[PDB]
């Protein structure tokens, strides 16, 4: 990108939407990229997400009240490119440059996921999606994460 | 003749046009023992040429000094003696062989 | 396995110069003792060259052997020139370090170390 | 374990020990090694201390930031014993004079301020109470000195039962007055390194059957007291009427006792370190008794 | 372009001899430089009457540390940590949670005033001028623990010297 | 990282304007007092050529007749642009050197003097906002201005992978870096040129048939300081 | 352009002609010759040929680097002769710098430049202490920067930080003690690369 | 004048490394897994060398955290594998290595979002 | 600045300088300590058109090294050779 | 918001305060346990919420450039505030 701004005007702002205790949304940082949407509807079997509205006002959500809760959920989290989707039992705690990454293996079920353990001054703070083709690709259950 | 060449340590000399006749000589004759097709044969005898005619041609200190440009006439009599003795050194290093070793193949690679 | 050499070309030839650096060090024990008013007996000190030389007894490359002898006669001028004080010399002795465990059911109660 | 004395670490200055130590008498010969073993290992430590603050200086350096925790105290005023110990796993009783003052004797120091601290300590709920008291305490000695440890020894047992006391021979060490005494200048002496009863008092620290326990610290020799005098003369190259009936004391053999080596503390031989107390004031071996 | 120094050949004259001669034996030179310190007996001095006088320093002056707050009394600190990964000493050391009203607040904020480097890095990265550098310098201790400054230690600071803090920043954030 | 505030050139040049006096009267001091010069003259003399085969620089070459200055032969920032000469010694000893110190901060009041005088209008720090930080009001209107003064105050800018040694002519001589760049954030190697370093190591030749009191002087002569030579 | 830095065509093109010219002339030593985009010519040689081609670079009357600015090393762990030895000289009479680097790993000894430069004395100790590399013939190689009796060469890149003793003033024995390093706060590493490439000039090849 | 050495480069004893860090740990050798918060692959080129993890405690005073592991924060990076090898095994460190994981070619096309006869087809865009 | 006339004629003499021109103590000639706000200017960069950073970017213009050997006619030197110092005219000897 | 545990220790606005038994409170013996008695969380909930005439409203936090970095609030929702998430102002919509 360039280095400087040239605009001049006000910015959107646009409402947050609650889809449940895991993810946390803060939509006015949605690019409109619909990750989300296609994750839903493709990976996790789930069309509750969606558009709507036009042009500048069109926003990612559920039209209606509605709880995201699957059991792949928060994987939302990973794939959203913006922190407009991100862990509510996270939230606020750490930033990433001061974790330190140990790569481990879940045991919340056989499937054997391969996961990241975020840990900070001998504290665990997060659990991420290792990428591992032949078993969880770079999904994870919510129950892991 | 100067007082001081203004170099701590470096003496004036009193006869530069036959000191530099002599060295720059004694340089073209310890070159003719390196290998006819050496670059630094053929490179040296050429400054080495170059430096001679002009003390030939010169024989106003102050203007050779200007022709020459290596500083006071006896920087470029010190000079002439780190060539001699440099070219001596060369004929037992023989620098122009062959490369004596390739490096491993990353060796020069920056980045890694 | 064609390699530059430091001193030495072969073992035998290390082997030389290891032990003319012991007889340096064996000899200077009691000069270090004395003039460093230190409280281990000579035969402390000789027991510490000893058990330095001991812990490397297994090296076989002739370069490191070398390397190793190096060091050695760096150590034995920082002693011998008085360059080292009272606190370096008594460092080979770790007067200050309590016990460490080594059987496993020691280790296992004081914490997760090996 | 409270989660805050859980050890961790490698036992360094660093390190959690999990001790919580209040230590009276830390100002003296032997506190400064006490507190030093203390902080090494990462323990907290108070020090009430009655002298300037000037003369516990040398005491901070022994723990890591916020280790050592300096604190009021007198001997005569059970709330400053109260606030130095309530906090505490453990308490060391080291206070002691070799010589009466104006303000306080030998009972007031021997009996009446370690009953004190015994009692204020058992009462704030510590769980461990080391007592230093004397190998040759004695009611019937000819020293006041000697009379004064038997009868605090007494006291401590009554008042806080479980307590460890611990009961040496005279210490020799850097700051002793013990062959420094000597070097200043019938009866058989079994000194003790200050170092092995330090050790030994750690130890007993950790040790949990040290609970309840009385030991006798002593040295590995016994030598006749004319031998040591002349052997200290010897590697040095050249008071009061209590002080030299204690010197005259033999010192007493107690076999019923435990001692350094049930706590897992070898003892030190004099010869070995003599050199190391009498260096500055500046050789066969004094004989033994076997 | 060069110039000697000292590249001068004394006069040989016998006034310029007399005169080398006379400086030699009569000390000339040596009189003149008592002149030079007997002039500085008489200029006033230049010693400030110190606590009563202070020495001179500007609003951009960098001294002990501080966390400041908005003019409702909310601190300004949001815990974006970005203080901690500018500081050249790893002096800051911060952790956060959502508060009770949900907001973006630190639990910890602690400055080892014995790592810091007094650079003023950390209020240069603030985005919210939270962490500051104020005017305070007489603030030594009789103890190394008074200098691991907490986030109360800090909030206090910024209670205690705002009335400062906030006019030097005025004068200067024109500059920033 | 920020520009100069209202006034202070003003005092600048108050100060500068009587800065000679106060070098007059060191000189006073010094310059021609015996008890100076017999401590001085003729000590520590070091050749033309011996002082480069050790590595010297600044004074330690200039006070030999050398006629090198870095500012003069491989200017850096603006030096081609203001007046000044280099003083240079004849004789290498302590003397000389001093009289090439106390001169050199005459020539830099001159330099001083045009740079008060030339001082151009405009921005401090290039208008490049991956390199330096935005302004801070920018910073909190402009979204790309926060963007890069978050990344520059956390992960800071990356660097092209490469490897340079710059020089300049500091105060003590040339102070150079070997700065490694593998093309991040942070370098990878960072070497420091410091001329006490080669300086220092002269000083057993340097004090070669001299007294122990002249121990003292040649130390001095060579300005040392051990931060830069420890690093 | 404002904040781009110019270029010297003249000074890259001089500088490429004199690496040709000192390759030509020394070719048994050197392997690569290079400049930079900001005009530093680099030689990279064989270690044999360090007395030879420092020596022709100081005395040759179309070279004549008598001042040697720095001599350093640089740790890579990946390569298999890990240590790089960097000459930096600079000729006043051409007003001109180069760079002479070779490499060497744990066991190989370099030779000492000191019948060159007397300025390596020191540098050459230096580099000893910081990396363990022998210098051979040297007049005195010993630790410059160390501690007496420490153990390890603190700038190879596998040598902790905070490395492995400390000291302290221990009362017991009266004298300041070496123990193994324990840290109140532990260095906190930080992973500050970002996943995006920054300049694909030097992307290197898959 | 080369001579012939044919035993195995072992630099140990000359490294000055304590010997309870030599034997007793265990390097892991190892391509860092993507962050999975980025699409970024650039932090994913390199071989790595790190440590085993040990004991980090609470600071008494300050709560930071404690460490008593001089390699705690030692991490290398390595052109290849090979290279990572070689460096454990003369230093004498006991090493696992773990294979690159590299993410399989994918078969993508945006016209199967509008399947006629297929699952792919989108319900919503 | 509060000599009295004899004190500052002594001390004049005694140094051999005017002392009272330059005095080494401030006094008013130096600048207010509150001062008007500044105003200060925008570098190049700051244009709302033909600003791409594309045309800027130093950073990205930087390429690897040349080479121009790897192991993989007239004589030269580095540079043409320094020319002479001029002596200043300003005060060429001390 | 200050506070004190049964053992008469303060609480602080983390909620810090050592429990019963935690032997580090001997620290605060003959000395104190420094404590700020201005609870953010407390005062910001006695600021008015501001009411606005329009569906986005923009906060700087006050104070221009001295304030924090301009952020635009929806206030569509009419069952609650928009809250600035930099410093806690609330806003609601006529
Ligand atoms: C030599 C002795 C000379 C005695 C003359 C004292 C005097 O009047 O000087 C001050 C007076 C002011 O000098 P200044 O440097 O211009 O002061 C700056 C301001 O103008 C000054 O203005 P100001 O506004 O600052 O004035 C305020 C000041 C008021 O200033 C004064 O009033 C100074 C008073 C000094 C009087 C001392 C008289 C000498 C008594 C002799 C005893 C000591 C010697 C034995 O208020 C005070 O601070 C007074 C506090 C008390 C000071 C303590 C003095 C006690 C000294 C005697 C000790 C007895 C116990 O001097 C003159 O006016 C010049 C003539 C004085 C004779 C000078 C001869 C110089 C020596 C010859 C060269 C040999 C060098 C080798
Ligand atoms: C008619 C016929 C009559 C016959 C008799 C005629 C005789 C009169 C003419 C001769 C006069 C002789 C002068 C006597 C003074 C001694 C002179 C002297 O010795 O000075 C020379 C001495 C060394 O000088 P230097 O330059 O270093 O080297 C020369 C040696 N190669 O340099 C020195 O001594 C330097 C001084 C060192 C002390 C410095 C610290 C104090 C200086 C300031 C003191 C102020 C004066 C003190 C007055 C005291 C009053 C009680
Ligand atoms: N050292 C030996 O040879 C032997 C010692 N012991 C016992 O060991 C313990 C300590 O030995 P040592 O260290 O030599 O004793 P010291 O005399 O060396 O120090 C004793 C401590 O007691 C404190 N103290 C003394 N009187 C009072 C008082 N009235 N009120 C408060 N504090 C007081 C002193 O504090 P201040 O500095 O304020 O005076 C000092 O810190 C004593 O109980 C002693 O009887 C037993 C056998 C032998
Ligand atoms: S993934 Fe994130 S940025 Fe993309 S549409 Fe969903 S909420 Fe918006
Ligand atoms: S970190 Fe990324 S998503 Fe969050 S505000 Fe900044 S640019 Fe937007
Ligand atoms: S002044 Fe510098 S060293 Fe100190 S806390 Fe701020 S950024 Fe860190
Ligand atoms: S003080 Fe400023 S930079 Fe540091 S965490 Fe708080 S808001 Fe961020
Ligand atoms: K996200
Ligand atoms: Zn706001």
């Amino acid at each position: 990108g360039s280095d400087r701004s040239r605009f001049l005007e006000g910015k959107r702002a646009v409402e947050d939407k609650n889809i449940g205790p895991l993810v946390k949304t803060i939509m006015t940082r949605c690019i409109q990229c619909t990750r989300c949407i296609r994750f839903a509807s493709e990976i996790a079997g789930v069309d509750d997400l969606g558009t709507t509205g036009r042009g500048n006002d069109m926003q990612v959500g559920t039209y209606i009240e509605k709880m995201f809760m699957s059991e792949l959920s928060g994987n939302i989290i990973d794939i959203c490119p913006v922190g407009a989707l991100t862990s509510k039992p996270y939230a606020f705690t750490a930033r990433p440059w001061e974790t330190r990454k140990t790569e481990s293996i879940d045991v919340m079920d056989a499937v054997g996921s391969n996961i990241v353990v975020s840990t900070r001054t001998g504290e665990v703070m997060r659990i991420l999606p290792r990428m591992h083709e032949d078993i969880n690709e770079e999904w994870i259950s919510d129950k892991t994460r | 003749l100067k007082k001081t060449t203004g170099l701590v340590g470096l003496a004036v000399c009193e006869t530069p046009h036959e000191r530099l006749k002599i060295l720059y000589t004694k340089i073209l004759d310890v070159l003719g023992h390196i290998p006819k097709n050496a670059a630094y044969r053929k490179y040296t005898e050429q400054i080495t040429n170059e430096k001679l005619s002009m003390v030939k041609a010169e024989p106003d200190v102050k203007k050779l000094e200007e022709r020459l440009q290596g500083g006071q006439i006896e920087e470029v009599i010190l000079q002439a003696e780190n060539e001699l003795s440099l070219a001596r050194k060369m004929i037992q290093w023989k620098p122009w062989e062959p490369l004596v070793e390739e490096p491993p193949a990353s060796q020069w690679k920056w980045p890694i | 396995t064609s390699v530059k050499p430091i001193f030495s070309r072969d073992m035998n030839e290390a082997k030389r110069r290891v032990r003319e650096l012991y007889r340096a060090w064996y000899r200077e024990v009691p000069n270090t003792v004395h003039l460093f008013q230190l409280d281990i007996s000579v035969k402390q000190g000789r027991d510490k060259v000893r058990e330095m030389f001991k812990k490397n007894a297994h090296i076989t490359d002739p370069r490191v052997v070398d390397l190793l002898v190096i060091k050695g006669k760096m150590e034995l001028e920082e002693t011998i020139k008085v360059w080292k004080q009272r606190t370096h010399v008594m460092r080979f002795f770790h007067e200050t370090e309590a016990p460490r465990p080594k059987d496993f059911l020691s280790k296992f109660y004081v914490g997760h170390d090996p | 374990l409270h989660h805050a004395v859980i050890p961790h670490g490698k036992g360094g200055r660093s390190s959690v020990s999990g001790i919580v130590a209040t230590v009276f008498g830390a100002t003296g010969f032997l506190g400064r090694y006490v507190v030093n073993h203390l902080g090494r290992m990462g323990s907290q430590v108070i020090v009430p201390h009655r002298c300037e603050p000037y003369d516990t200086m040398h005491l901070r350096p022994m723990g890591d930031l916020g280790q050592i925790i300096f604190m009021d105290w007198n001997g005569r005023d059970k709330d400053s014993i109260r606030r130095a110990v309530e906090h505490s796993s453990v308490v060391i009783n080291l206070v002691g004079r070799e010589w009466e003052t104006q303000n306080f004797d030998f009972e007031d120091v021997f009996v009446k301020i370690p009953q004190a601290i015994a009692q204020v300590s058992k009462e704030a709920g510590v769980e461990k109470f080391i007592h230093i008291s004397h190998l040759n305490a004695d009611i019937k000695s000819s020293s006041k000195y000697l009379r004064s440890k038997a009868v605090g020894e007494k006291e401590v047992r009554e008042t806080f039962p479980e307590a460890t006391i611990i009961k040496p021979a005279e210490i020799f060490g850097r700051e002793d007055r013990f062959l420094n005494y000597f070097a200043n200048i019938k009866t058989v002496k079994q000194p003790v390194y200050i170092v092995d009863v330090t050790k030994g008092i750690i130890n007993a620290i950790k040790d949990p059957d040290a609970r309840g326990k009385t030991f006798a610290f002593v040295g590995p020799s016994r030598y006749l007291l004319f031998d040591l005098v002349q052997y200290v003369f010897a590697v040095a190259h050249r008071t009061t009427r209590d002080k030299v009936e204690r010197i005259h004391t033999t010192d007493k053999i107690l076999p019923h006792l435990p001692g350094l080596e049930d706590l897992g503390v070898e003892a030190t031989p004099l010869e070995l370190k003599a050199i190391e107390v009498l260096r500055r004031h500046r050789v066969q071996p004094a004989k033994t008794i076997p | 372009t060069y110039k000697y120094v000292n590249l001068r050949e004394p006069s040989m004259d016998m006034k310029s001899v007399t005169d080398r001669a006379a400086q030699t034996l009569l000390w000339t030179e040596l009189i003149r430089g008592l002149g030079m310190t007997l002039s500085y007996l008489f200029r006033e001095p230049a010693t400030i009457n110190y606590p009563f006088e202070k020495g001179p320093l500007s609003p951009r002056f960098r001294g002990e540390h501080a966390l400041r707050r908005y003019p409702s009394g909310e601190e300004r600190c949001i815990a974006c940590k970005l203080c901690e990964a500018v500081c050249p000493a790893q002096a800051i050391t911060i952790e956060a949670e959502p508060r009770a009203d949900g907001s973006r607040r630190t639990t910890r904020y602690d400055i080892d005033m014995t790592k810091c480097i007094y650079c003023g890095f950390c209020q240069e990265a603030c985005p919210v001028d939270a962490i500051v550098e104020g005017p305070n310098f007489e603030f030594s201790t009789e103890t190394h623990e008074e200098l691991l400054y907490n986030k109360e230690k800090l909030l206090n600071n910024g209670d205690k010297w705002e009335a400062e803090i906030a006019a030097n920043i005025q004068a200067d954030y024109l500059y920033r | 990282h920020q520009d100069l505030p209202l006034g202070l050139m003003d005092d600048i040049y108050e100060f500068s304007k009587n800065f000679s006096l106060r070098i007059d009267e060191l000189e006073e001091m010094l310059t021609n007092n015996r008890i100076w010069r017999n401590r001085t003259v003729d000590i520590g003399i070091v050749t033309a050529e011996d002082a480069l085969n050790y590595g010297f620089s600044g004074v330690m070459l200039r006070g030999s007749g050398i006629q090198w200055d870095l500012r003069k032969t491989q200017p850096y920032d603006v030096y081609d642009q203001v007046e000044f000469d280099v003083p240079i010694g004849s004789r290498g000893d302590c003397y000389d050197r001093y009289l090439c110190r106390v001169e050199e901060m005459r020539q830099s009041i001159r330099i001083i003097s045009q740079c008060l005088n030339k001082m151009p209008p405009g921005e401090i720090k290039v208008d490049d906002a991956k390199v330096s930080p935005p302004k801070r009001a920018e910073m909190k209107t402009s979204m790309e201005s926060l963007i890069h003064h978050f990344k520059l105050y956390t992960e800071g800018y990356q660097v092209p992978p490469g490897a340079t040694y710059t020089a300049i002519e500091a105060p003590k001589g040339e102070f150079g870096v070997y700065l490694v760049s593998d093309g991040s954030s942070r370098p990878y190697r960072c070497k420091i040129k410091a001329p006490g370093f080669a300086h220092l190591a002269g000083l057993d030749k340097m004090s070669k048939g001299h007294m122990l009191a002249d121990v003292v002087a040649i130390i001095g002569t060579q300005d040392i300081v051990f931060g830069e030579v420890d690093r | 352009r404002p904040t781009v830095r110019p270029r010297n065509d003249v000074a890259h093109k001089q500088l490429s002609a004199f690496g040709e010219y000192v390759a030509e002339i020394l070719p048994k030593y050197v392997q690569q010759v290079q400049v930079s985009c900001f005009n530093e010519l680099e030689i990279c040689i064989h270690p044999d040929g360090v007395i030879p081609v420092l020596t022709f670079l100081r005395d040759h009357s179309n070279a004549q680097f008598k001042s040697l600015a720095d001599l350093t090393a640089v740790d890579i762990p990946t390569r298999q002769n890990r240590f790089e030895i960097v000459y930096n000289l600079l000729s006043l009479r051409f007003n001109s710098r180069i760079r002479v680097k070779t490499y060497t790993d744990e066991l190989t000894p370099i030779e000492s430049s000191v019948p060159v430069y007397k300025a390596a004395n020191w540098y050459e100790r230096e580099i000893w202490d910081m990396f363990g590399v022998f210098f051979a013939n040297h007049p005195d190689l010993r630790r410059i920067l160390t501690d007496y009796g420490f153990e390890g060469h603190p700038f190879r890149k596998d040598f902790p930080l905070s490395g492995y003793v400390e000291l302290r003033y221990d009362d017991e024995v009266k004298r300041v003690v070496a123990e193994p390093v324990e840290l109140a706060q532990e260095f906190r590493k930080f992973d500050l690369n970002s996943p995006w490439e920054a300049f694909p000039a030097y992307r290197q090849p898959p | 004048q080369l001579i012939t050495v044919d035993e195995k480069l072992d630099i140990t004893t000359i490294t000055g490394v304590p010997e309870e860090h030599i034997k007793t740990r265990k390097a892991r050798i190892f391509v860092p897994a993507r962050n999975n918060m980025q699409s970024g692959v650039n932090n994913t080129k390199k071989w790595k060398m790190e440590f085993d993890t040990r004991e980090r405690w609470e600071n008494p005073l300050m709560g930071w955290a404690s460490t008593a592991d001089p390699l705690s924060n030692l991490v290398l990076t390595f052109s290849t594998k090979e290279d990572a090898v070689a460096f454990a095994e003369k230093n004498g460190w006991s090493y696992d290595v773990e294979e690159r994981k590299v993410p399989k070619p994918k078969s993508k096309s945006y016209g199967a979002n509008f399947s006629w006869n297929k699952r792919t087809r989108v319900s919503t865009k | 600045a509060s000599a009295t006339r004899f004190i500052q004629w002594l001390r004049n003499w005694a140094s051999g300088r005017d002392l009272q021109a330059k005095l080494q103590l401030r006094y008013q000639e130096i600048s207010k300590r509150t001062q008007p706000p500044p105003k200060l200017p925008v570098g190049p960069s700051h244009k709302l058109s033909n600003n791409y950073y594309c045309t800027r970017d130093g950073r990205r213009e930087a390429m690897p090294p040349s080479i121009v050997m790897s192991s993989q006619k007239k004589a030269v030197s580095p540079a043409p050779p320094i020319k002479r110092w001029e002596l200043s005219q300003d005060e060429p000897y001390l | 918001g200050v506070r004190t545990s049964p053992t008469g220790e303060k609480v602080t606005h983390t909620g810090q305060v050592y429990d019963d038994g935690d032997y580090r409170k001997v620290r605060f013996v003959g000395r104190q346990k420094e404590v700020n008695e201005n609870f953010a969380i407390d005062l910001i909930a006695e600021q008015p919420v501001s009411q606005v005439g329009s569906r986005v409203i923009s906060c700087d936090g006050g104070g221009g450039a001295l304030g924090h970095p301009r952020v635009y609030i929806n206030l569509d929702k009419e069952t609650k505030t928009g809250t600035c998430g930099y410093c806690g102002l609330q806003f609601r919509q006529q």
